[PDB]
């Protein structure tokens, strides 16, 4: 009763959510007076005790189950993979497991990084393009006002400073095609960055699922040595 | 967008000290000037104007003064720039350009529109154009609570504004422990007026021997006799002088802007209590209330430019809900093989069902276009249901979540929504292995950019809406027609057990059956209703009844009814309610922080919660201070930007002049930020004296100078910051290199508190743990005062205004225990003295004073031997402690105890050990070396004894505290499995005599590990 394998002595309710998490709704593990957890609904019960309410039936708590019975367990045992080699793996595991979980540190440290990047060159252009809009509206205004005085600068024979509003002019618009060139190479930036951006994240969502495997065979390799 | 710069330019931090500026002219001419770095706006127009004549068209050029500047800033937003002080530096320009123009608008608007922008640290106008309604509908309601507020302050105007400013620094209770009370002469204080007299500032006092409870207008009354003493005068001519004057005037501690503005105690105010409590002896200024009433500015509130149903129960349906496809996913064809959609319907992180998957599918090409089946009934849906889902990898067979997002089933009008829906997902947190993500941010993600999975709901011929009142009381009576003696005795037993202990299935139908009863012992709500079941229709319409006219209680206890396992608003509107009626703005104060965390969990921008704090903020401006602060230091946080920011306009908006005051907050801690973004990037290699020149000669600059002088402490804004003492500002070495900042008090009587005012300024560090640690800390020490168990904590200030950006409070005449035995001459030796912290007491207090050191240095020392033992702060070192000169002992830098709680590689659970060091024991038994059995020991025990019990038994009030921080963010407290830990300390499942000799063994376990040689105290050989 004591050796029954769906027994898990008296460990803390941390410990036994870690395991009933993501199982079908059935599972089960006794734990301490003794209560008993289960699944329903997808939710953690807890249940205590031989009875439940009034009628108690029973002779121990080995029996209790049982009648219920009539829900597949959580083994104390159960860890299908000598001392002398499996003391071996537990550092071959162990290294090939912190060896991805620094690659995955590493991932983040790009990941999140390269996230903000991102988020920055957005708002740069957003700038841009409102810079761009506010020249765009300048040269809107020389036009307007340069109309009335370059006719009557060419009415004159007065050339002279027809050349000098055109060389104002041509350097607003060498100035416009500067800040736009400016915002192309941004808008490129950002498109590679973005690539590189889900790149990263489908390794880490490569690597995700390698992590957790090796941590759950692992530490069922612990559990073998302590048992 | 927000900019993650403080730089004065796009990606540049500092401006070279002069840079061109291209300026468009409004006749269409574009000119190059050369600028000064700190050149206002006036000294730029003027020079250019100037030189706008060399150029063609200077003749369409109107007067100077005709026009405004105009600008890109970092945020991407063109500003105009009314106010032409402003430093090209201060701009916060993305390109070195300027335009100028016609101002256009109405100016008064503009600029308190940019005031607010600055303020809450995002522009006004992105809120302009959100199409959703619940956000522009938010804006629009929110000013019922803004215009209720700002009525309550000019209602009994000018009395009405000074208490919005300046409101009373009042203590809870005006009772005094009789620790306190004994500690006044004969239920007497003496107090010194002071008045200023001369326009040169020439000060009288009048010193007055009063009872501690006369109220400020009773102080003024026996100010007036003592001045009125020799004058001839009648008892009647008197005491008619008395009553028509004593009310003319109003009380102020010297050298802060805290006033005694209200009928309380004198005993009650928090700055007299403490003067009794430290043996000080009040210096209060009296001043007429026309000085202070005629300095109040009568602000003006404006109102913004903004300005066929069937019910739920009568469609008898399965819920069910369509996964349509994605746009993309980021995996992997190599390697994972196919991708699903993983569902589940949630109230809070309890789900109301089982979760339901749809079929599997390539990850190449994401399209489901099925039907997921619920299992449960349209009626059987509680008010606060929501869909969360998540798409999930497959490669034994191993699972793995990519994005996720949730989605309340009901909108804000009570509408079960049906139709398509586009929900843009979020990326998982760190180390969330689960496949759905219940407790994150329900919404969609303002990124477009990420995976964006469309959805079906289903139609039902009309608009569908949750049921009125009215409508669940009725079903109540439908619902229902259809004890022992030791049963009372449980249940009572049960309301007695703390948040997180675990009810059983049996004790939660148990509670259910008896739930008439419970109504009688009305601290058991929590329990009840976790074992209503939501999902019943029946139950819940039954249990909104209950609640409806369930007895209020302790506004403690309503606090966990906003926690995350409380989601069901008429549950929550309790809670409000109970706050609403009995919450003190001193408790408000002191809850603050959880307070403003618990909006997160509200599921729609508009809420009972929200309309009480808005109110309480814009009616108490102490509150309203930390209530901006608490929040715009989340500003940069993608996932709150939008409430917060929205939250923080409304504020904004009716604050008054208190908004000028926090721009100039802001705009200090920007320019701090900046300076210190410098020196942490591109100058972490230079050496710490060449920094010192560098921070110098930033320092001295007059754009920095105007910045950070004449504006209030952000940690206590009763407290003004003068002119910088640069002398004196200086980089710590610590971690992160703080600054450490030094201002003038330019109090007219700063003398009688404190003439400097020092502010440590960490850059790099998260200081949420800290400030949550001071915070429970400082509880803890009002629970014991409270109760007369005299011992002393130094909850000292700590604020986090950012991202990993905060201001820590210095406390004068105080030392690291290291600091005080080099102080004492090592003489080189590997280990130190033990008597050395004893000896600098006892040099520090001589003869006279001595006794009264060693018992503030006993009490404190107790304190934090319990505080640091039930929170399980294991990390203390001879940096980490601190002592004053008069003995008061207290602990530094949390934020750190935490690191190595998770286990590894199974290395059993690192114990937090209850040791205290030889040294302190020493002091305790006053130099005796047989300091294990001292009556000073035993008496020192029974404090800690005492100390513990009594947070022991308010242990609900701390779980509470850290249970609502739990969706804050910070990544030390995620679960309920977090707090765990203070459950065995405090022994919540034993007996309180099993607990206190739990604790008296852990007690008496440390010291037997005495004499421990300790042989070297650098290195720890
Ligand atoms: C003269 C100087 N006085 C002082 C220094 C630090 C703190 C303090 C007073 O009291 C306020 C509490 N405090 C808290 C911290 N710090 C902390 O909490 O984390 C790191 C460290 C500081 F570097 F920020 N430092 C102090 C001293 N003894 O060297
Ligand atoms: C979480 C958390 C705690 C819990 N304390 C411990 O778990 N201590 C402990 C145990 N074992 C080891 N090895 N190290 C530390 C508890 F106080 F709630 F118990 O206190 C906190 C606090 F004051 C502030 C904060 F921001 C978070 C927390």
């Amino acid at each position: 009763l004591q050796d029954a394998e769906w027994y898990w002595g008296d460990i803390s309710r941390e410990e036994v959510n870690e395991k009933l998490r993501d199982t079908a709704d059935g599972t089960f593990l006794v734990r301490d007076d003794y209560t008993l957890t289960l699944r329903k609904g997808g939710n953690n019960k807890l249940i205590k005790i031989y009875g439940f309410s009034d009628p108690l039936t029973f002779s121990s708590v080995v029996e209790l189950i049982n009648h219920y019975r009539n829900l597949y367990p959580v083994s104390k045992y159960q860890q299908d993979q000598n001392i002398e080699a499996v003391g071996k793996k537990l550092h071959e595991y162990n290294t090939q497991f912190q060896e991805k979980s620094r690659e995955y540190d590493r991932l983040y440290e790009e990941y999140t990084r390269t996230s903000q990047e991102i988020q920055m060159k957005r708002t740069a252009i957003e700038a841009f393009n409102e810079t761009i809009k506010i020249f765009e509206e300048q040269c809107q205004t020389q036009e307007r006002y340069s109309k009335e005085y370059i006719e009557k600068f060419k009415r004159e024979g007065n050339e002279k400073e027809i050349q000098r509003i055109m060389h104002n002019y041509d350097k607003l618009k060498s100035r416009i095609s500067e800040i736009i060139d400016s915002r192309r190479r941004l808008e490129e930036d950002l498109k590679k960055q973005a690539a590189e951006y889900r790149e990263i994240d489908k390794r880490m969502n490569s690597i995700k699922p390698d992590l957790i495997q090796l941590r759950k065979t692992r530490d069922q390799y612990l559990m073998w040595l302590t048992q | 967008p927000p900019r993650p710069s403080s730089g004065e330019l796009w990606g540049i931090h500092l401006m070279p000290p002069r840079i061109l500026v291209e300026c468009l002219l409004p006749n269409g001419m574009i000119v190059t000037l050369e600028c000064l770095r700190e050149a206002t706006l006036i000294t730029i127009k003027h020079e250019l104007f100037k030189e706008a004549r060399k150029y063609p068209l200077h003749q369409l050029l109107q007067d100077e003064s005709s026009y405004i500047f105009v600008s890109v800033t970092q945020e991407a937003e063109r500003e105009e720039f009314f106010d032409e002080t402003r430093r090209l530096c201060d701009l916060r320009l993305f390109q070195p350009f300027l335009k100028v123009i016609e101002p256009v608008g109405n100016r008064e608007e503009k600029i308190l529109n940019r005031e607010i922008g600055f303020a809450i640290g995002m522009p006004v106008c992105e809120f302009d154009m959100v199409k959703d309604p619940e956000v522009q509908d938010f804006r629009r309601n929110i000013l019922n609570v803004c215009k209720e507020a700002v009525d309550l302050r000019d209602l009994n105007s000018p009395h009405s504004r000074a208490m919005y400013v300046y409101p009373p620094n009042v203590e809870s209770s005006p009772e005094l422990p009789k620790h306190i009370y004994n500690k006044l002469d004969k239920g007497q204080i003496i107090v010194v007026i002071w008045v200023i007299v001369s326009p040169n500032n020439d000060k009288q006092k009048y010193t007055l021997k009063i009872n501690h409870d006369c109220v400020p207008e009773q102080v003024i009354a026996e100010a007036i006799r003592k001045k009125t003493r020799s004058m001839l005068l009648s008892s009647e001519q008197l005491k008619l002088c008395v009553l028509e004057y004593q009310g003319k005037y109003i009380l102020k501690v010297c050298g802060c802007d805290e006033y005694f503005l209200e009928k309380y105690p004198l005993s009650q105010y928090k700055y007299i209590r403490s003067c009794i409590m430290l043996g000080r002896m009040p210096n209060l200024m009296l001043m007429a209330k026309e000085s202070l009433y005629s300095q109040l500015p009568m602000d003006c509130f404006t109102m913004p430019s903004y300005s066929s149903t069937k019910s739920l129960w009568v469609i008898n349906s399965a819920l069910r809900i369509k996964i349509l496809c994605a746009t993309y996913v980021n995996v992997n064809i190599r390697d994972i093989d196919k991708i699903y959609v993983r569902t589940g319907i949630y109230h809070g992180g309890e789900p109301l069902c089982d979760n339901v998957n749809t079929q599997r599918v390539p990850c190449s090409n994401p399209r489901w276009n099925e039907w997921l089946n619920y299992d449960i009934y349209i009626p059987d849906l509680p008010r606060a249901a929501r869909l969360c889902l998540s798409i999930c990898s497959v490669k034994k067979e191993e699972h793995c979540p990519l994005a996720w997002g949730n989605i309340n089933l009901f909108d804000y009008t009570d509408t079960l929504v049906s139709g398509k829906m586009a929900l843009n997902l979020w990326p998982v947190p760190h180390g969330l292995e689960d496949l759905l993500n219940p407790i994150g941010v329900t919404g969609s993600n303002p990124n477009k950019e990420t995976p964006c999975l469309e959805l079906e709901f289903d139609w039902f011929s009309s608009v569908v809406k949750f049921p009125d009142m009215s409508v669940i009381e009725e079903h109540a009576n439908w619902s229902v027609s259809r004890l022992r003696e030791n049963d009372k005795e449980q249940l009572k037993a049960i309301s007695t057990r703390d948040p997180l202990s675990e009810i059983t299935e049996q004790e939660k139908d148990f509670l259910w059956s008896h739930r008439h009863y419970c109504v009688t012992i009305p601290e058991i709500l929590p329990k009840l209703l976790l074992s209503v079941k939501w999902n019943s229709r029946d139950e819940v319409a039954q249990m909104y009844c209950l609640v409806k006219d369930w007895p209020p209680i302790k506004p403690e206890q309503a606090m966990e009814l906003l926690d995350c396992n409380y989601p069901d608003p008429m549950v929550r509107g309790f809670a409000v309610r109970c706050l609403e009626k009995y919450l003190t703005d001193d408790k408000l104060s002191q809850y603050l922080i959880q307070l403003v965390q618990v909006l997160k969990y509200e599921q729609y921008l508009d809420n009972l919660l929200v309309r009480f704090l808005l109110k309480k903020a814009l009616t108490n401006q102490r509150i309203g201070h930390f209530f901006f602060w608490h929040l715009k230091s989340e500003m940069h946080n993608k996932t709150v930007s939008q409430r917060f920011g929205l939250l923080l306009e409304s504020y904004c908006r009716a604050c008054g002049m208190y908004l000028k005051h926090l721009n100039r907050q802001v705009e200090a801690m920007e320019k701090l930020i900046n300076l210190t973004d410098i020196l942490k990037q591109e100058k972490k290699d230079e050496t710490q004296k060449v920094q010192m020149k560098f921070l110098v000669e930033q320092m001295r600059r007059p754009d920095f100078m105007d910045a950070l002088q004449g504006f209030l402490s952000p940690l206590n804004p009763a407290h003004q910051l003068g002119n910088l003492r640069l002398e004196e500002c200086r980089i710590m070495s610590s971690a992160k290199r703080p600054l450490w900042l030094n201002w003038e008090n330019p109090d007219i009587m700063s003398e009688l508190l404190f003439q400097n005012n020092e502010i440590i300024f960490k850059n790099g560090d998260d200081l949420r743990q800290d400030m949550l640690t001071l915070q429970i800390i400082r509880i803890m020490e009002n629970i014991w005062q409270n109760q007369g168990l005299d011992l002393r904590m130094l909850p000292y200030g700590c604020l986090s205004i950012g991202d990993c950006v905060g201001l820590i409070e210095v406390v004068r005449n105080s030392h690291t225990i290291m600091q005080i035995q080099c102080k004492g001459g090592l003489k080189g030796a590997l280990q130190f003295n033990s008597h050395t912290l004893h000896q600098w007491l006892k040099d520090k207090n001589k003869g006279e004073i001595y006794d009264a050191a060693i018992d503030l240095f006993t009490r404190s020392c107790a304190g934090y031997c319990v505080a640091t033992f039930i929170l399980g702060i294991g990390d203390r070192h001879n940096s980490n402690i601190m002592v004053k000169d008069d003995g008061q002992l207290f602990h530094i830098d949390f934020g750190h105890f935490l690191d190595h709680k998770k286990k590894k590689f199974g290395y059993k659970r690192e114990r937090v050990p209850f040791v205290l060091t030889q040294d302190f024991l020493i002091v305790i038994s006053k130099g005796a070396q047989e300091c294990t059995k001292t009556r000073e020991f035993e008496r020192f025990q029974e404090m800690c004894y005492k100390a513990y019990l009594a947070i022991r038994q308010h242990a609900n009030l701390f779980i509470n505290l850290f249970s609502m921080m739990l969706g804050s963010g910070m990544p030390e407290l995620q679960s309920f499995d977090d707090i765990a830990y203070i459950r065995k300390t405090l022994a919540l499942d034993k007996t309180e005599q099993e607990a206190l000799e739990y604790f008296m063994k852990q007690m008496n376990d440390a010291h037997h590990g005495g004499w421990t040689t300790k042989m070297d105290w650098i290195f720890h050989t």
